[PDB]
């Protein structure tokens, strides 16, 4: 897994 | 350590009285089709009990037992002078092999509640227990549901097992 | 030979009769003519273990037209098996009983199928639906 | 509705064996490898074999013949699927999957045909749910395998809550010998690695066309989903009323959901080439790679193949960028670049020799076929917008996501 993640919003409401 | 089995004519109460030797219960039994096994440590020998059933067509199935056999308990259902005749043929025609002849018998006078039984010497005339050639045989009077006995039944058998102290 | 291995199954120890199972269920694997072991792999069936109790059903799901005059000697075992506290054995031995084609033991075998079909545990009875 | 799924080697005898009914008798099995042959030579190699009555359906693994025989009016689809659910599982349990498996560790795997299946019927398929009550390493069976919800386990508790998610865009193309494009779809597959307590629930966001026409934001970028089909985890019938995708996910890896659109924007990775193939003498490869899209991406590891003939001889690579070696196993070259940014053009001029003395019969034409890979960049437009975690604890999960861009199939056409 050398292909780092980002991050999401959890909610978005 | 040693192994035994409870064959004979069906409904004569031998898996009854095994499932009491075996947990102290009357519990609710059909007519044996297969077999039963079950183990009983008593006296520090593990009484390694084969139940084969006594139905017709489960009467010749009992030579598959029969290689590498050591004991044997022939227990007879006392209530049918009917079915005793041909309770004795049979048996004598599982006396009547090569094989068996290390196993000694133990006939449990079984179902010894009603006064239409016979008492522990009747079915000694009944059977001819006197002319066995080659055979330890004890007659004993065996009751399920109060279990007066059958360990009397197992120390004579222990008495035969062992042959020490 | 295989009187080497009746022997190791008329034995006593417990870690003697599961390395004789194997054994013939190894001989079944490739094919080999296993089915003069009928008779006595019929008596070390009713144990406690369950990773024993798959090999002896398989056996006997795979000889049972083998022998069909020898193979009556298991149904009470399986009205035994089929009254257990744990749900696994007793639907084991339905779906065993199913597969098992030979209509003089399919007389014997409704009841404890129709115990099964009412009991609580839903693998059990899901798998006597399939045995039905 | 198959009698017995049986496992065979290369060969034609039996690896494993387990009938269900009797309805196929166990000496048919042997009639396999003939039949195999007698179809395979005249043009029929057909997944049904026949014989008399009996039919043969089966699928190859690399070592292995599942084969599943039948003799009545069998549910065909039903069997196959059950066949690679089937060699899913294994891929499970044993991570290669040869004859050093089968005839070794078949103290488990009769059981696990026994578990699969009663009559023909398929009814326990998981892996993980048969995971905690078939081991190598037994309690009674969990209620996951009766209760509906069939593929989460509770009691499972991690000291974190990780998901992360993995989009894969895998480009199908093929290309003609023109220089036009016949068919650009993306079938996309969202990979999902869940490490959750409990029994949590899960609404996917997507930046869905349809949901934002319902919702009144289809003006924005938005992806077309031209077909959508999810898991089991993914309850449908509320993805039918408004587009929602509400899941209890699986422990691990598991498939989300396999989309199928079309898009078309642009081919990736252009492959102009020329042939001049002089007969008996050599032959000549001035092929060229640009690549379409932005100048901020780099494609990484990518493998262009280029099918050569069949004897060629004395090779030569004049190139640019990235190395080539010659693979005559296959009889191809790999034309291999590991950075290759965007937009950027990069020239290779191979050079062979040819046999004089002609072949016996003709060589085929198979088409080049790329094997690039780009991280950060998705061809569709689409994008993963929320993922709501739903707990009675109730926590904060982190939900993490990359964007895959592979191809599929991406094969173009030769002369
Ligand atoms: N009243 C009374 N009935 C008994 C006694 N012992 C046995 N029986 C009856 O005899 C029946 C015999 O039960 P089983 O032990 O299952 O019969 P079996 O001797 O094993 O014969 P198979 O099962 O066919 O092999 C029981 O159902 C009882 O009703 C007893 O001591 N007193
Ligand atoms: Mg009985």
């Amino acid at each position: 897994t050398s292909y780092d993640y980002c991050r999401v919003p959890m909610e978005d409401g | 350590e040693m192994r035994i089995l409870m064959v004979g004519l069906d409904a004569a109460g031998k898996t009854t009285i095994l499932y009491k030797l075996k947990l102290g219960e009357i519990v609710t039994t059909i007519p044996t089709i297969g077999f039963n096994v079950e183990t009983v440590e008593y006296k520090n020998i593990s009484f390694t009990v084969w139940d084969v059933g006594g139905l017709d067509k489960i009467r010749p199935l009992w030579r598959h037992y029969f290689q590498n056999t050591q004991g044997l308990i022939f227990v007879v259902d006392s209530n049918d002078r009917e079915r005793v005749n041909e309770a004795r043929e049979e048996l004598m025609r599982m006396l009547a092999e090569d094989e068996l002849r290390d196993a000694v018998l133990l006939v449990f006078a079984n179902k010894q509640d009603l006064p239409n039984a016979m008492n522990a010497a009747e079915i000694t005339d009944k059977l001819g227990l006197h002319s066995l050639r080659h055979r330890n045989w004890y007659i004993q009077a065996t009751c399920a549901t109060s279990g007066d006995g059958l360990y009397e039944g197992l120390d004579w058998l222990s008495n035969q097992l062992r042959n020490q102290k | 030979e295989i009187f080497e291995l009746k022997a190791e199954l008329n034995s006593d120890k417990k870690e003697k009769k599961k390395e004789a199972v194997k054994k013939v269920i190894a001989s079944m694997t490739v094919g080999k003519d296993v089915s003069a072991l009928f008779p006595d792999v019929v008596n070390c069936m009713q144990t406690d273990n369950l990773e024993l109790k798959k090999l002896v059903y398989l056996y006997l799901m795979n000889y049972a037209k083998s022998q069909p005059d020898m193979a009556i000697m298991a149904v009470n075992t399986f009205v035994k098996d089929c009254e257990d506290p744990n749900p696994l054995i007793r639907a084991l031995a339905v779906r065993t009983m199913g597969c098992i084609r030979v209509d003089k033991i399919t007389e014997y075998l409704c009841e404890p199928l129709r115990k099964c079909l009412k009991d609580e545990d839903p693998y059990v009875r899901k798998t006597a639906a399939v045995c039905v | 509705s198959a009698s017995a799924v049986y496992v065979l080697d290369l060969k034609g005898k039996v690896l494993i064996c387990r009938n269900y009914r009797g309805d196929v008798d166990m000496s048919e099995v042997e009639h396999f490898m003939p039949i195999l042959m007698e179809k395979e030579e005249e043009g029929m190699l057909s997944p049904i074999l026949a014989h008399g009555g009996v039919r043969f359906m089966w699928i190859k693994h690399n070592n292995l013949y599942l084969v599943a025989t039948s003799k009545k009016n069998a549910c065909v689809s039903l069997v196959f699927s059950f066949l690679y659910k089937v060699v899913q599982v294994f891929s499970e349990y044993f991570k290669e999957l040869e004859e050093e498996s089968i005839r070794d560790n078949f103290v488990i795997i009769y059981e696990l045909l026994d578990e699969l299946m009663d009559f023909g019927y398929p009814q326990t398929t998981d892996s993980k749910i048969l995971q905690e009550y078939i081991t190598q390493e037994a309690p009674r069976p969990p209620a996951t395998v009766t209760n509906a919800v069939s593929w989460r386990s509770e009691g499972i508790k991690y000291r974190k809550n990780e998901v992360f998610l993995d989009v894969i865009e895998a480009v199908n193309l093929l290309v003609s010998a023109n220089g036009n494009v016949l068919r650009s779809e993306i079938v996309g597959s969202i990979k999902m690695r869940v490490f959750l307590s409990g029994m949590p629930e899960l609404r996917l966001g997507l930046n869905d066309k349809v949901l934002f026409d319902n919702t009144g934001r289809g003006k924005s970028k938005s992806v077309e989903l031209e077909d959508v089909k999810f898991h089991q985890c993914v309850r449908l019938s509320r993805f039918e009323n408004d587009r929602t995708i509400s899941f209890i996910p699986p422990d691990g890896e598991f498939e989300l959901m396999s989309y199928r659109l079309n898009t078309h924007v642009k081919p990736l990775i252009w492959i102009e080439s020329v042939i001049e193939k002089h007969s008996h003498s050599r032959i000549e490869y001035m092929v060229k790679a640009k690549s379409q899209f932005k100048r901020r991406s780099t494609a990484n590891n990518v493998e262009i193949h280029i099918p050569v003939p069949n004897d060629a001889d004395s090779p030569k690579f004049k190139t640019t960028v990235g190395s080539v070696k010659w693979v005559p196993e296959n009889s191809e070259i790999v034309w291999s670049v590991k950075s290759f940014p965007g937009g950027k053009e990069y020239l290779m001029r191979a050079h062979f020799g040819l046999p004089s003395v002609e072949a016996e019969d003709k060589e085929g034409k198979p088409p080049i076929s790329v094997k690039f890979e780009i991280p950060y960049f998705t061809t569709s437009g689409i994008q993963v917008r929320y993922l709501k975690i739903i707990e009675k604890s109730g926590y904060q999960a982190l939900p993490w996501v990359r964007y895959i861009t592979q191809n599929g199939d991406y094969q173009l056409r030769t002369q």
